[PDB]
C-alpha cells in the first residue's frame, strides 16, 4: 500500500492503512515502540498507544484494611514442553 | 532482562546493491531465510522477556496522593512528578550510569521505557499499599506498618518487635535506601551486568561490521572493485569466496546471539521469578532475595534490565 | 460450595481447551520448529551451492572424476554446513527444552507432590493443588489455586490497649466494623471476639503508634464469678 491512505508516522516506522486514535486500548497486534494495532469499530484498522490496564488507585489509609469475605477456587492451566 | 532487539538483513549484508552477488547467494539455499528467522525469534523473545518480567501486575496501581507510610520514606523509589519522565531518583541514576546500517537494524522495544517505568510504579504502589495481596487476588489495602509487621511474622520475629521499634526501623530503612542511593551514585562498576550485556552486543555488531572489510581470500574486500576488475567468470569465484566468508561471519554472529539470548532468557526467567516471589510475596528461600531474612523487594527499571532492592 | 467451584473450574478448563485453538501453543510451536528444521535440512539437498548440479549422481555421470571431484567437494561443503547448522540449532533448542523440562520436573515435585509457597510459581493465587496431564511432547498442569473474591473495607489497629498493656493478634488481624472490634484471619473475614487466647500481650500502650483503646474479654472471669 503506497502513500495516500491513512498514512501514520510512529517510532517503529511509517504505518499505512491504519487510523491513529487518541484513546488507549489493550494491545492486540504489537507494531512496536508502544504502538499496537487492532480491528475496531464502520470497520477499520486502528493504531494506538497500548493501555497497560485500568489505572485504579488502592484506597490506602494508615487506618484501614480490607479483608476478603468470599473466595474462588480457580483452576489455571499451564503448558510446558 | 532483555538484550538489544536487532535484526540483520542477510541478503543486504552478504551482497549490497549488486544483483550478481544476490544471484550467487540464492543458490546457497535457505541460509539467509533461516538466519532471519533465528534473529526474529530472538527479537520476539526479548519482547517476551520484558513482558514476563514486568507485566506481572494486572492493573496499573497508583500510590495515594499523600505519602504517610508510618515513617517509611519511599521518595527515592517512587516516581517524582517534577522531571518529564516519571522515573524515580534511583531509576534516574540507573538510567544515567548505563551509557550501523549495512543491512543492520535495531528494532525498537515493544514496551517503551516510560511504560516499563509505569509497570515498575504499579508494582511499587501495590507492594506499598496492598502488600503481597495484589499478586494473589484483588489488591487489598493495609497500612504499611501492618504489612511490615506481617513480613516480620514471616521471618519468625513476632510483630511485637516492629510496633515497639517502628521509629528505629523506619529510620534504618530510610538510611539504607539513602546509602543504596549513594553507593549506586559513586561506584562505577555497580551496574556492571547491564553494561557488560550492552558492550558485548555492541562488540559483536562491530565485529560483524569489521568482518565486512575482510578479504576472506578474495582479491579485495570491497564488492565493486571485484566486479569491475575481473570478468564474470573469475568474478563468480571471487564473489563466491567473499560470500562464503561473509556467510560464515554472519552465521557465527547469529549463533553467538542465540547463545547470548539463551543466557539472557535464563536471567530474565530468574528476574521474573524474583519479581513474583519477592516483589509479589515474601520468599523463605535462603539467599534468593538478599543476604538475610527477606522482608520485601522493590523493582527498579534499568536500561535493558531490572534492579531489585531486596530489603532484608 | 468449594466442591462445586472446583468441578465447574475443571469443566471450564475442558471447554476452554476445546474451543480455543491456541490453547496448546507452546507444544505446537515446539513441533512446528522441529518440523521446519527437518524441512529446511531436507530442502537443502536441492541447492547447488555453486556446483554444476544439485544431484551428485548426475555430476559423476557427466564429468570426469578429476574435475568432478571439485564439484562434489563443493556439494559436501554445502551439505556439511547445512547439517552443522541444523545440529547447532537442535542443540540450542534441546537446551531450551531441557530448561523447560527441568522446570516441569520442578513443578511436578513442588506442586503435584506438595504445596508450594512460591508466589506465581504454580497458578495465580494461593496455590492449593496441581494435576499433571500428559500432552504430546509436553506436560499440562491444572493448578488449583485459592483466589479471594469479595472484600470489604475495615478499620484496623496494630494493637489493642487493655489495662495499660498492649495486646497484639496472635495469628490474626484487628479489624472493626465501626462500633465493635474483632480479631480476624488474614485471608478470610471471620470475626472473633477479642480474647486473651487469640491475643498475646507484650509491652506498654505508649510505645505503639496507632494503638486503640478497647476491652479484651477474659474467658476465666465468668467461671470465677459463677
Ligand atoms: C460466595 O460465592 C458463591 C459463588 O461464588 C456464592 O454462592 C452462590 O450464591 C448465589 C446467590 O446469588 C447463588 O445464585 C449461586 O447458586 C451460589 N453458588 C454459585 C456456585 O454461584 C456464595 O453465596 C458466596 N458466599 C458469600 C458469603 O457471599
Ligand atoms: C489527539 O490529541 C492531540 C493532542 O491533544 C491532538 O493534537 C489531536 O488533534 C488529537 N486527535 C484526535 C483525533 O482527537
Ligand atoms: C523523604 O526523603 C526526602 C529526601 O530523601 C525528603 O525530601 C522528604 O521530606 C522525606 N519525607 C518525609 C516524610 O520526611
Ligand atoms: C473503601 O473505601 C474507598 C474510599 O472510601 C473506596 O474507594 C473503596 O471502594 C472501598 N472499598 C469497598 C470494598 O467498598
Ligand atoms: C458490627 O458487628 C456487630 C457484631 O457483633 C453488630 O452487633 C453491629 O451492629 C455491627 N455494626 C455495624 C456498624 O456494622
Ligand atoms: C493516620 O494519619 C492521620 C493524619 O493526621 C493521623 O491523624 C492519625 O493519627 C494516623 N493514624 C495512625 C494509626 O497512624
Ligand atoms: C485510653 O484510655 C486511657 C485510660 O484507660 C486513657 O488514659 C487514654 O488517653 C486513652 N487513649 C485514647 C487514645 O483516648
Amino acid at each position: 500500500y503506497s502513500t495516500g491512505s491513512n498514512v501514520f508516522q510512529t517510532r517503529a516506522g511509517c504505518l499505512i492503512g491504519a487510523e491513529h486514535v487518541n484513546n488507549s486500548y489493550e494491545c492486540d497486534i504489537p507494531i512496536g515502540a508502544g504502538i499496537c494495532a487492532s480491528y475496531q469499530t464502520s470497520q477499520s484498522i486502528i493504531a494506538y498507544t497500548m493501555s497497560l490496564g485500568a489505572e485504579n488507585s488502592v484506597a490506602y489509609s494508615n487506618n484501614s484494611i480490607a479483608i476478603p469475605t468470599n473466595f474462588t477456587i480457580s483452576v489455571t492451566t499451564e503448558i510446558l514442553p | 532482562v532483555s538484550m538489544t532487539k536487532t535484526s540483520v538483513d542477510c541478503t543486504m549484508y552478504i551482497c549490497g546493491d549488486s544483483t550478481e552477488c544476490s544471484n550467487l547467494l540464492l543458490q546457497y539455499g535457505s541460509f539467509c531465510t533461516q538466519l532471519n528467522r533465528a534473529l526474529t525469534g530472538i527479537a520476539v523473545e526479548q519482547d517476551k522477556n520484558t513482558q514476563e518480567v514486568f507485566a506481572q501486575v494486572k492493573q496499573i496501581y497508583k500510590t495515594p496522593p499523600i505519602k504517610d507510610f508510618g515513617g517509611f520514606n519511599f521518595s527515592q523509589i517512587l516516581p517524582d512528578p517534577s522531571k518529564p519522565s516519571k522515573r524515580s531518583p534511583i531509576e534516574d541514576l540507573l538510567f544515567n550510569k548505563v551509557t550501523k546500517f549495512n543491512g543492520l537494524t535495531v528494532l525498537p522495544p515493544l514496551l517503551t521505557d516510560e511504560m516499563i517505568a509505569q509497570y515498575t510504579s504499579a508494582l511499587l504502589a501495590g507492594t506499598i499499599t496492598s502488600g503481597w495481596t495484589f499478586g494473589a487476588g484483588p489488591a487489598l489495602q493495609i497500612p504499611f506498618p501492618m504489612q511490615m509487621a506481617y513480613r516480620f511474622n514471616g521471618i519468625g520475629v513476632t510483630q511485637n518487635v516492629l510496633y515497639e521499634n517502628q521509629k528505629l526501623i523506619a529510620n534504618q530503612f530510610n538510611s539504607a535506601i539513602g546509602k543504596i542511593q549513594d553507593s549506586l551514585s559513586s561506584t562505577p562498576s555497580a551496574l556492571g551486568k547491564l553494561q557488560d550485556v550492552v558492550n558485548q552486543n555492541a562488540q559483536a555488531l562491530n565485529t560483524l561490521v569489521k568482518q565486512l572489510s575482510s578479504n576472506f581470500g578474495a582479491i579485495s574486500s570491497v564488492l565493486n572493485d571485484i566486479l569491475s576488475r575481473l570478468d564474470p567468470p573469475e568474478a563468480e569465484v571471487q564473489i563466491d569466496r567473499l560470500i562464503t566468508g561473509r556467510l560464515q561471519s554472519l552465521q557465527t554472529y547469529v549463533t553467538q546471539q542465540l547463545i547470548r539470548a539463551a543466557e539472557i532468557r535464563a536471567s530474565a526467567n530468574l528476574a521474573a521469578t524474583k519479581m513474583s516471589e519477592c516483589v509479589l510475596g515474601q520468599s523463605k528461600r535462603v539467599d534468593f532475595c538478599g543476604k538475610g531474612y527477606h522482608l520485601m523487594s522493590f523493582p527498579q527499571s534499568a536500561p535493558h534490565g531490572v534492579v531489585f532492592l531486596h530489603v532484608t | 460450595l468449594i466442591a462445586n467451584q472446583f468441578n465447574s473450574a475443571i469443566g471450564k478448563i475442558q471447554d476452554s481447551l476445546s474451543s480455543t485453538p491456541s490453547a496448546l501453543g507452546k507444544l505446537q510451536d515446539v513441533v512446528n520448529q522441529n518440523a521446519q528444521a527437518l524441512n529446511t535440512l531436507v530442502k537443502q539437498l536441492s541447492s547447488n551451492f555453486g556446483a554444476i548440479s544439485s544431484v551428485l549422481n548426475d555430476i559423476l555421470s557427466r564429468l570426469d572424476p578429476p574435475e568432478a571431484e571439485v564439484q562434489i567437494d563443493r556439494l559436501i561443503t554445502g551439505r556439511l554446513q547445512s547439517l552443522q547448522t541444523y545440529v547447532t540449532q537442535q542443540l540450542i533448542r534441546a537446551a531450551e527444552i531441557r530448561a523447560s523440562a527441568n522446570l516441569a520436573a520442578t513443578k511436578m515435585s513442588e506442586c503435584v507432590l506438595g504445596q508450594s509457597k512460591r508466589v506465581d510459581f504454580c497458578g495465580k493465587g494461593y496455590h492449593l493443588m496441581s494435576f499433571p496431564q500428559s500432552a504430546p511432547h509436553g506436560v499440562v498442569f491444572l493448578h488449583v489455586t485459592y483466589v479471594p473474591a469479595q472484600e470489604k473495607n475495615f478499620t484496623t489497629a496494630p494493637a489493642i490497649c487493655h489495662d495499660g498493656k498492649a495486646h497484639f493478634p496472635r495469628e490474626g488481624v484487628f479489624v472493626s466494623n465501626g462500633t465493635h472490634w474483632f480479631v480476624t484471619q488474614r485471608n478470610f473475614y471471620e470475626p472473633q471476639i477479642i480474647t486473651t487466647d487469640n491475643t498475646f500481650v507484650s509491652g506498654n500502650c505508649d510505645v505503639v503508634i496507632g494503638i486503640v483503646n478497647n476491652t479484651v474479654y477474659d474467658p476465666l472471669q465468668p467461671e470465677l464469678d459463677s
